[PDB]
RNA sequence: CCCCGAGAGGGGGUUUUUUUUUUUUUUUUUU
């Protein structure tokens, strides 16, 4: 099959199985990857879905391509062990995340430099015996933790929340918005989503600061 | 018959004797030991040579490595401020030829050479960790230079051993066998390049074919007779 | 018997993260 | 140990060789020292580009391991500090496996080591010493240690071994063990019995190689 | 009120004095006396064109002037360019030709002008004086062998551009003249580069003194006090230039002001981007020219 | 972004756009689009086609092809394929727009997938192939207009055989000449620019370069619908925005979209 | 596997002659039940360098 | 990595052509002597043209045919270049101009042409079939890679023998060669490539608008002649007097009648080459049988 | 064995044409002025091709720069909707396409005067919107037109044509149906000459028929050259009239 | 050979990394 990997025999077929509001809690850890400049572990467990993702920041490092007064940022999401997402969908979230942290990262302090942020969707279990929308706030939390752990300057602790397929990231005590995401959901439910997400944003920001300080 | 040597073998000469190390012989920077790193015939100069004996190994090779005081045939391939970019051998690291060094040199004065020209040049400086420098006129030359453009003719690829023998050994019959048939000029480079020109193309072509055949067989006896068949075939038409 | 023709193996894909993006390294 | 080799068979390469043991035939080529790519450049030492091509199909991860082990042998052999910021391309084209490639790569690796060494010699590249590699195997019913085993012997083996030693002083002094690749079930006593018999057959191989090298290269040189 | 204009079409991908003309490969002449110039090639007596255009005969020099092609630098042209890259002791600037033009560190007027001693430091620190993306006036000082241009800004007339907006038209619509910087009604000034690059800015004191501080000749800062009318004037002037270009008619200082006052019929400025207004405007410019004869 | 501008040009443009009476470089109003040209039904080999040309030379070509599939195994009945000339297939911009567009035209989100059903087992799979020849800004709205035009001039093959596989199970056979027009309601995608406190419809290239932020708002059935995405039009001047701006943008689209659709739904 | 899956052989025709592709049985894994892997624990080695 | 060619060498080789001289001493219409050596195993063939050295290896394994073609087996041809043939070649460069051309010439000469009977590679329809693979190894380059490969592939396919297979139901029984002899492949025709190299002794103007044609064409160019040519033509024929494929992908514009002359000249070469291949295959068969008789006798 | 009348006894083909007639050949110059220096939209039969010439301009990488000539690049984009049956996979890296791109480059390297544009790059982008036989010949005509529109110097026209051979009979300008039913020959002819820039035969052709097929193609290609030249002078003349 | 001072001063002639392979409609012989 592939000359760079061992994928086994081609006649083999994958094993297929047959048949015979809620509060959210998360766990935070930073700086456990010596390979890079900043890293974070974000684990969340709620209802019938738990998520364990890892973020890793590499930078500021050298940029071959062009001169720059300010810094350049790249974000890449990788599929984890079991749960899988479309490459398109991971690219879309990456673009959405780039826009957010281009409003938070003090790029002026890193001329001709590159800050490459990796987020590994290591373990995403779906226990219900576009799901990507519920993972977005946890990504922003991981990237924010990793950047702060790396020592990259941030204007403010960027956090987010999710409510009925709507994701919105806040800064400045929730006064302003650094990103807005909406899939599916209902009609004229903007005000309700903003309030619910700001509550999650506030809770995540407190736990993040608590993690960056005490730990 | 010769006394062949292989890398990792014991060096015959004793440390009590002052020895100038040539090609093939390596002096370890860490253990200070002198050891052979090439495979071939060991040559040691006789004693009495100003109290210094020169030892080296004659080994087979075709990839040239620039050394100071070598006559080489390069091809202009580039333009750089303050010099020409010249290539001694394909895929090898380029060498530099300054605009300053030329037969009637002037800082104001400039060379007329155009990329693609063959240059008979001497390598004055060859630092190991730095680009090779080639000069048409040499201080060693002391006002006499054979250096410069080669016009037309044909160039021939040849292993370093065959080229070295053609340049330094007078007992090599190749030049003589080619002189008993026709008269032409030849430039010889230690980088394994041989430039041949005659008045007519058929003669230059005949010389080209002979040098390659003789380089291939490496049987000193063959060429005078081998040359004879080559000259004949051209007139075959 | 104990000949190698009677034994199977697993097919592993090992990925090492070092902050780069591109083809599989020689290490992996 | 009735191997057969030829030197200087390729025209557009600085050095080449063709090593044959049994049914295992490998042809190797070496170009260098030459201009390296920027990503290959080493400020002080020589950069090695090592390529292994299989007898059937295209190069896979299998050959990537053959390239890696061959690198471990050739790297300390070459006096790399003689060629700073320079490149040496080393290509091995395995022409005939001489073994079940779906199970073993023993004989192909040893033959590649011997061929690469010969090609380096032909190319005239600075070497710190000499080298020889042999494949070894063990059989459970027999309990024997067979040097240079056949393909049929490998099928009924309990362990397979690649041994490559570094020789100096006219091929009499083992400077070091460049590579020992032992795979399968074996004990400590078997290992040293292997190393003792392996060193003997390796030393015999160097002597044979030294003969081949002198027989081919001497006609090129002058007296 | 109209939200948008959409023009539709079905079943089709797209809508659908004598001057000598010739195509590549066509035989132009068989007189070997001729000196073959650009756009041509020859074999013995036969001269063939090397491009699609009109045959030109100046004295004994036969050449074929192409219909189409990029801006070709001539020595002494007044061009407007953008810094593409900065290396060594030179600035490489995008003019709009086949190659980037060069701008050596020597040519430009350094801060403090004549009085300041020549400095080793400046070559290292040049980006601060100029950098990637900056616009500037420049004159084609010399030409390289291939045809590339060497620029210079050794004048107060030339230098970094500010206090305005950039727009470009095909270089064929702008020809050489005695001067390419012009003052227009509305207190704005146009810089019509021969390369087709145009700069519209608020009229400065220099622009007035042309027909009637040396430390800040490379400052990015726009004038702090720029009125809306000056801004709304720039928008109006720029649209009309695009309108003239849309008609494939070469720009004139007179044509511009004429169009600017004629466009006053339309209340909203954003009404100068539409094709109908441009088509009607183009005809207006041309009929007047015909009357002038 | 695409266009390269100096710091001075950007400062002038920003101040001009961030002004309380927002001044556009071309003199437009904060809701005025630039003139476009649309060609349709020029690819006879396909079921539907469109070609949109912008005023800045931006050009996009959309093709519509159909295929009979088993809707029990084929979940997605409408696949959007985006190809931007000069960009790799795995480029960030390409995949993002591809992922976005597929969500805009999902089977059960912004498209009446009932009109694609043939029988109780088989339905029409619609392949929307996008080819962006040239573009100087975010082409998401450009592509959207072309897809709309193409889907409104698409003609599919007509079924002949019975529509009950479960029992009789007849092989899907179609008429030799007659084709039924695809009646469907394609959604539109509008893109906005945020400069200071002003919101602009149809951002130009130079405008997007100095913008603080941007919005991607979908539109279907006379109302705002998902996907709704905030987007950085450039990456050097991206700033956070007040929530009222987000509500202003949604309101702005909600009142000017029917005007666009009206000019786009012309007979 | 299903006791008697309706899906049987698939007939493919050549240029005059006929052939039948053998019936492919869809193997299904049990949602719950499982057996442990039979590893030769005597052979499990551990790594060190 | 570039090959530097001096002006002197360029002018000399071209002027020699103007005097009916080529460096190797061959004739403009002279094809190099092709030497074919078979290894111990079937499908192992070594082709040599002067200094040019190529090696081909034919292999096969049990595989399943495509859904579209349930009666046809699988057949692929690999021609990956390596620095062994020269440092001019990048390792694994399978997208370069010359590489893709060569790859496409061979494919259109053997694969597309149906030189191999892929229908006879089927064991059980739509289930199991043979997958024949032709691996070409470019050892030493002195020009004529396309011609050397086409001969290497064809000689290999005609020399190769696959092990007998008996099939019952699902089960496959691969008989070893010793128990029963292996079975040869089915060859519908024998395609042979002949490559022509073109040289413009004058300038472009006299090529485009020049009255009398003067372009030089030589058969089977060496590396030096290959690096200085202005156009290439590869024509493939067989003993049945038919053109398998012709490929003049751009290059120096050439007279149509001259290209036709080349096709007729190539036909005389492919005839000699085909008969040559067949003879070397017979002798190889006679050699293996004579040893089989001397092995059974003593046994 | 074809059950359709590829060439009826009445000398008529499936589309109505005879043996010797070109298919509607409609050219179009300056179609994409804001996207390229030169552009052409080709309609040869049902074939629809957009051709863009971008250059001569600065190379994006100084590593890839020739100081003696311009770098000529050609990328052919055969869209997934070019043929009745939509192709699932892309053709961007398809070997068949790489050969086509390479072929086109090797054709115009000896026609376009790259020597007078040193230290520059000429990028040729092609988009095939619809395909119906003889796509190679149409690709040649599209590049020649677009290059001329860009004002890039070249020695002469290069006209492309395809000729099929059904039994004895030779069919000019074949479509997809005819190509599927017989072997075809693709010919590139320089100017009005008899010299071929491109000779392409991918299927079996008797050696005796090849010369006659070439003769038909060259004659047909000359007509393509005339149509290209005609439409070009027409576009030129109007521009001259309006500009002057 | 090229640009700036009127006379042997000065300034320029352009080097290096990123992402896998398919491909169109009842035997035998003469009759």
């Amino acid at each position: 099959q592939d000359r760079r990997r061992l994928l086994g025999p081609a006649a083999a077929k994958p094993m297929a199985f047959s048949n015979t509001e809620s509060e959210q809690e998360l766990s935070l850890h930073t700086g456990f990857i010596e390979n890079c400049n900043g890293s974070a572990l974000v684990e969340a467990r709620s209802l019938g879905h738990q998520t364990s993702l890892i973020s890793a920041v590499y930078g500021p490092r050298s940029i071959r391509g062009s001169f720059t007064s300010q810094g350049t940022i790249s974000i890449q999401l990788k599929n984890g062990l079991l749960e899988k997402y479309n490459t398109n969908e991971l690219k879309e979230v990456s673009s959405f995340l780039m826009g957010i942290f281009n409003s938070v990262v003090n790029l002026s302090r890193y001329p001709k430099s590159g800050i490459d942020i990796f987020v590994y969707l290591t373990y995403d279990k779906d226990l219900t015996n576009s799901q990507i929308s519920s993972l977005i706030p946890h990504c922003i939390t991981s990237i924010t933790l990793a950047l702060a752990d790396a020592g990259i300057e941030l204007v403010d602790m960027a956090g987010a929340g999710e409510a009925n397929g709507t994701v919105v990231s806040f800064i400045k005590n929730g006064e302003e918005i650094v990103g807005f995401w909406k899939d599916d959901g209902d009609d004229e439910d903007l005000l309700e989503c903003l309030d619910r997400c700001k509550e999650q944003y506030n809770r995540y920001r407190d736990l993040m600061i608590s993690c960056l300080m005490n730990q | 018959m010769s006394t062949f040597i292989f890398p990792g073998d014991s060096f015959p000469v004793d440390p009590t004797t002052p020895v100038k190390l040539g090609p093939g012989i390596y002096c370890d920077p860490n253990t200070q030991e002198i050891r052979p790193v090439n495979t071939g015939v060991l040559h040691v100069s006789a004693k009495g040579k100003s109290g210094v004996q020169t030892a080296y190994i004659d080994y087979s090779s075709k990839r040239y490595i620039p050394s100071v005081n070598d006559f080489v045939i390069g091809v202009i391939i580039g333009t750089f401020s303050d010099s020409y970019k010249v290539s001694l051998q394909n895929f090898s690291s380029s060498v530099s030829l300054s605009y300053m060094a030329f037969p009637n040199a002037s800082k104001k004065n400039r060379p007329t050479l155009q990329v693609g020209d063959l240059v008979y040049a001497r390598v004055c400086t060859a630092e190991k960790e730095l680009e090779a420098e080639i000069e048409c006129f040499d201080s060693t030359t002391g006002r006499d230079a054979g250096f410069g453009i080669l016009e037309d003719g044909m160039i021939i690829d040849v292993n370093l051993n065959f080229a070295r023998q053609l340049l330094f050994n007078n007992d090599f019959p190749l030049l003589k066998v080619l002189a008993a048939h026709t008269k032409f000029e030849v430039a010889i480079g230690l980088n394994g390049k041989i430039w041949v020109k005659c008045e007519e193309l058929s003669n230059t072509l005949a010389c080209y074919r002979t040098i390659m055949e003789c380089c291939q067989k490496n049987d000193t006896a063959a060429f005078k007779d081998i040359a004879k068949r080559q000259f004949k075939e051209i007139l075959t038409v | 018997e104990d000949i190698i023709a009677n034994y199977a193996s697993v097919y592993p894909v090992v990925e090492v993260e070092r902050g780069r993006v591109g083809a599989c390294t020689d290490e992996e | 140990m009735s191997v057969q080799a030829e030197i200087g068979i390729l025209d557009h390469v600085d050095g080449s060789s063709e090593f044959v043991s049994q049914d295992t035939k490998v042809i190797c080529s070496v170009t260098g020292p030459i201009e390296p790519k920027a990503r290959q450049e080493l400020p002080t030492q020589l950069a090695l580009e090592i390529i292994v091509r299989p007898a059937k199909g295209v190069a896979t991860t299998r050959e990537k391991v053959l390239e890696d082990k061959l690198r471990a042998v050739l790297t300390p052999l070459i006096t790399r500090h003689c060629y700073p910021r320079q490149l040496c391309q080393i290509t091995c084209q395995i022409l005939e496996s001489g073994e079940d490639e779906a199970e073993f790569s023993l004989r192909e690796l040893s033959c590649c080591i011997n061929a690469a060494f010969l090609a380096l010699v032909d190319a005239g590249i600075a070497l710190n010493s000499m080298c020889a590699s042999i494949p070894i195997a063990i059989i459970k019913d027999t309990s024997d240690i067979i040097v240079d085993p056949t393909a049929e012997q490998l099928k009924i083996s309990l362990s397979v071994h690649t041994l490559a030693l570094e020789f100096v002083n006219g091929g009499k002094v083992v400077k070091n063990v460049l590579l020992l690749d032992s795979n399968g079930d074996f004990n400590e006593d078997q290992l040293f019995s292997l190393l003792e018999l392996g060193e003997q057959k390796c030393q015999e191989l160097v002597t044979n190689i030294r003969r081949i090298i002198q027989d081919n290269i001497s006609p090129r040189l002058v007296v | 009120s109209e939200v948008i204009t959409i023009t539709k079409r079905n079943g089709a991908f797209q809508n659908s004095s004598d001057s000598q003309i010739v195509t590549p490969g066509e035989l132009v002449t068989d007189d070997p006396i001729w000196m073959r110039g650009h756009g041509t090639y020859f074999l013995d007596n036969m001269t063939y064109s090397s491009v699609a255009g009109t045959v030109s005969r100046v004295n004994r020099l036969l050449s074929v002037i192409p219909l189409k092609g990029r801006y070709a630098p001539e020595t002494g042209d007044h061009v407007v360019g953008r810094i593409a890259e900065v290396g060594n002791k030179r600035w490489k600037v995008d003019i709009g030709g086949k190659q980037h033009a060069v701008l050596m560190l020597g040519s430009v007027n350094l801060p403090g002008g004549i009085l300041r001693r020549k400095s080793e430091s400046d070559e290292l620190q040049m980006r601060s004086f100029l950098k990637e993306g900056d616009l500037l006036n420049a004159e084609v000082q010399s030409l390289f062998q291939d045809g590339s241009a060497s620029l210079h800004t050794r004048s107060l007339k030339y230098g970094k551009l500010r206090n305005g907006m950039f727009c470009q038209v095909p270089s064929s619509l702008i020809v050489r003249a005695k001067n390419h910087t012009h003052n227009l009604p509305g207190n704005i000034t146009v810089v019509l580069g021969v390369n087709g690059y145009i700069w519209l800015r608020k009229t400065s004191q220099m622009d007035l003194a042309r027909d009637t501080s040396s430390w800040q000749i490379y400052s990015d800062e726009n004038d702090p006090s720029i009125s809306n009318n000056i801004r709304q004037a720039i928008c109006r002037y720029a649209n009309v230039i695009k309108a003239l270009a849309f008609c494939e008619i070469g720009i004139t200082q007179q044509r511009i002001v004429s169009a600017y006052e004629a466009s006053m019929v339309y209340s909203n400025v954003g009404e100068l981007i539409e094709k109908n207004v441009m088509e009607s405007i183009g005809s207006d410019i041309l009929t007047a020219e015909k009357m002038r004869g | 972004g695409h266009m390269s501008l100096s710091v001075a040009e950007k400062s002038y443009l920003y101040d001009s756009l961030a002004s309380t009476p927002s001044i556009r470089p071309d003199g437009r109003l904060p809701h005025q689009f630039r003139p476009i040209e649309i060609f349709t039904d020029f690819l006879p080999s396909s079921n539907g086609s469109s070609r949109i040309i912008a005023s800045d030379g931006s050009e996009c070509i959309v093709s519509i092809k159909s295929k009979v599939v088993d809707h029990h195994v084929e979940n997605e009945l409408l696949q959007v394929d985006v190809d931007i000339a000069g960009q790799r297939d795995d480029a960030l911009v390409v995949e993002t727009i591809t992922s976005l567009l597929n969500k805009v035209l999902k089977s059960g989100s912004g498209v009446d997938s009932s009109k694609l059903q043939l029988t109780k087992k088989y339905s029409f799979k619609i392949f929307v192939d996008v080819l962006v020849i040239s573009s100087h800004s975010h082409p998401i709205s450009l592509i959207s207009f072309a897809i709309y035009s193409a889907l409104n001039s698409t003609y599919l093959p007509k079924l002949i055989s019975a529509f009950d596989d479960l029992e009789v199970e007849e092989l899907p056979t179609f008429h030799d000449y007659d084709m039924v027009k695809l009646d469907i309601n394609p959604p539109l995608v509008f893109i906005l620019a945020v400069v200071g406190n002003n919101m602009l419809l149809d951002p130009a290239a130079n405008e997007s370069e100095v913008a603080n932020n941007g919005l991607i708002i979908s539109w279907s059935n006379g109302k705002i619908t998902s996907p709704i995405r905030s987007v950085a039009l450039n990456d050097s001047n991206v700033k956070s925005f007040k929530p009222h701006l987000l509500k202003q943008g949604l309101a702005m689209v909600e009142k000017y979209a029917p005007d666009v659709v009206r000019s786009l739904e012309n007979l | 596997i299903d006791e008697r899956a309706s899906d049987l052989r698939m007939t493919i025709r050549t240029r005059g002659r006929s052939a039948t592709i053998r019936e492919t049985y869809e193997i299904i894994c049990d949602q719950t039940k499982s057996v442990p892997l039979m590893i030769n624990a005597k052979n499990i080695a551990f790594a060190s360098n | 990595k570039d090959i530097e060619i001096s002006a002197s060498e360029s002018k000399f080789i071209l002027e020699a052509l103007r005097q009916n001289y080529r460096l190797d001493g061959r004739s403009f219409d002279q094809f190099r002597d092709v030497e074919i050596t078979f290894g111990k195993e079937f499908g192992d063939v070594s082709v040599k043209m002067g200094n040019t050295k190529v090696h081909c290896r034919i292999s096969c394994q049990i595989a399943q045919p495509y859904e579209d073609r349930p009666f046809e087996g699988l057949f692929v041809i690999s021609t990956e270049i390596s620095p062994m043939a020269g440092s001019q070649f990048e390792n694994g460069n399978i997208t370069g101009e010359d590489e893709v051309l060569c790859s496409r010439i061979i494919e259109k000469s053997v694969r597309r042409s149906g030189a191999l009977d892929v229908e006879g590679l089927c064991i059980v329809a739509g289930s199991k079939c043979w997958a024949v693979r032709a691996d070409v190894h470019f050892l030493d380059c002195d020009g004529g890679f396309i011609d050397a490969s086409c001969i290497a592939v064809m000689a290999g396919l005609m020399h190769f023998k696959k092990p007998d297979i008996t099939v019952h139901g699902e089960q496959i029984i691969v008989h070893p060669v010793n128990e029963r002899e292996p079975v040869p492949l089915g060859i519908l025709h024998i395609p042979i490539c002949v490559t022509f190299s073109f040289f413009n002794p004058q300038d472009t103007e006299e090529n485009i608008k020049g009255e009398t044609n003067s372009e030089i064409s030589i058969i089977d160019a060496t590396l030096k002649e290959e690096l200085l040519r202005d156009g290439v033509l590869t024509v493939t024929l067989n003993k049945n007097r038919e053109v398998v494929q012709v490929s003049k992908a751009g290059g120096l514009p050439m007279d149509a009648l001259t290209l036709m002359k080349c096709c007729h000249e190539a036909y005389s070469i492919i005839e000699k080459i085909t008969d040559q291949i067949l003879q070397l295959l017979k002798e190889d068969s006679e050699k293996r049988n004579k040893y089989a008789a001397m092995l059974t006798s003593e046994n | 064995m074809s059950r359709l009348e590829i060439y009826s006894p009445e000398g008529l083909r499936l589309d109505g044409r005879r043996w010797n007639e070109l298919r509607r050949f409609e050219s179009s110059i300056n179609t994409h002025p804001h996207a390229a220096d030169g552009s052409s939209y080709m309609e040869q039969g049902n074939n629809k091709i957009i051709t863009l010439v971008k250059g001569p301009k600065e190379p994006r990488l100084k590593s890839q720069m020739d100081t003696s000539k311009a770098l000529l690049n050609v990328s052919v984009n055969i869209t997934k909707f070019s043929k009745f049956e939509r192709s699932k996979s892309s053709h961007k890296n398809e070997r068949r396409v790489l050969e086509i791109q390479t072929s086109l480059v090797r054709m115009f390297e000896k026609n376009v005067m790259l020597n007078i544009y040193p230290r520059t790059v000429i990028d040729i982008e092609i988009h095939v919107l619809e395909q119906d036989g003889g796509i190679m010949g149409s690709l040649i005509n599209g590049i020649t037109l677009a290059l001329i529109d860009a004002g890039i110097s070249m020695f002469d026209y290069i006209s492309g044509i395809s000729v099929g051979l059904y039994d004895t009979t030779p069919l000019l300008d074949t479509n997809s149906l005819e190509e599927n039913a017989m072997s075809t020959v693709t010919l590139g002819v320089v100017g009005k000459s008899e010299k071929l820039s491109l000779l392409l035969v991918e299927d079996k052709i008797p050696l005796d028929r090849l010369e006659n097929v070439l003769a038909i193609g060259i004659a047909g290609a000359h007509r393509v050259r005339d149509l290209m030249d005609e439409e070009l002078r027409k576009h030129a003349q109007k521009r001259v009239s309006n500009a002057s």
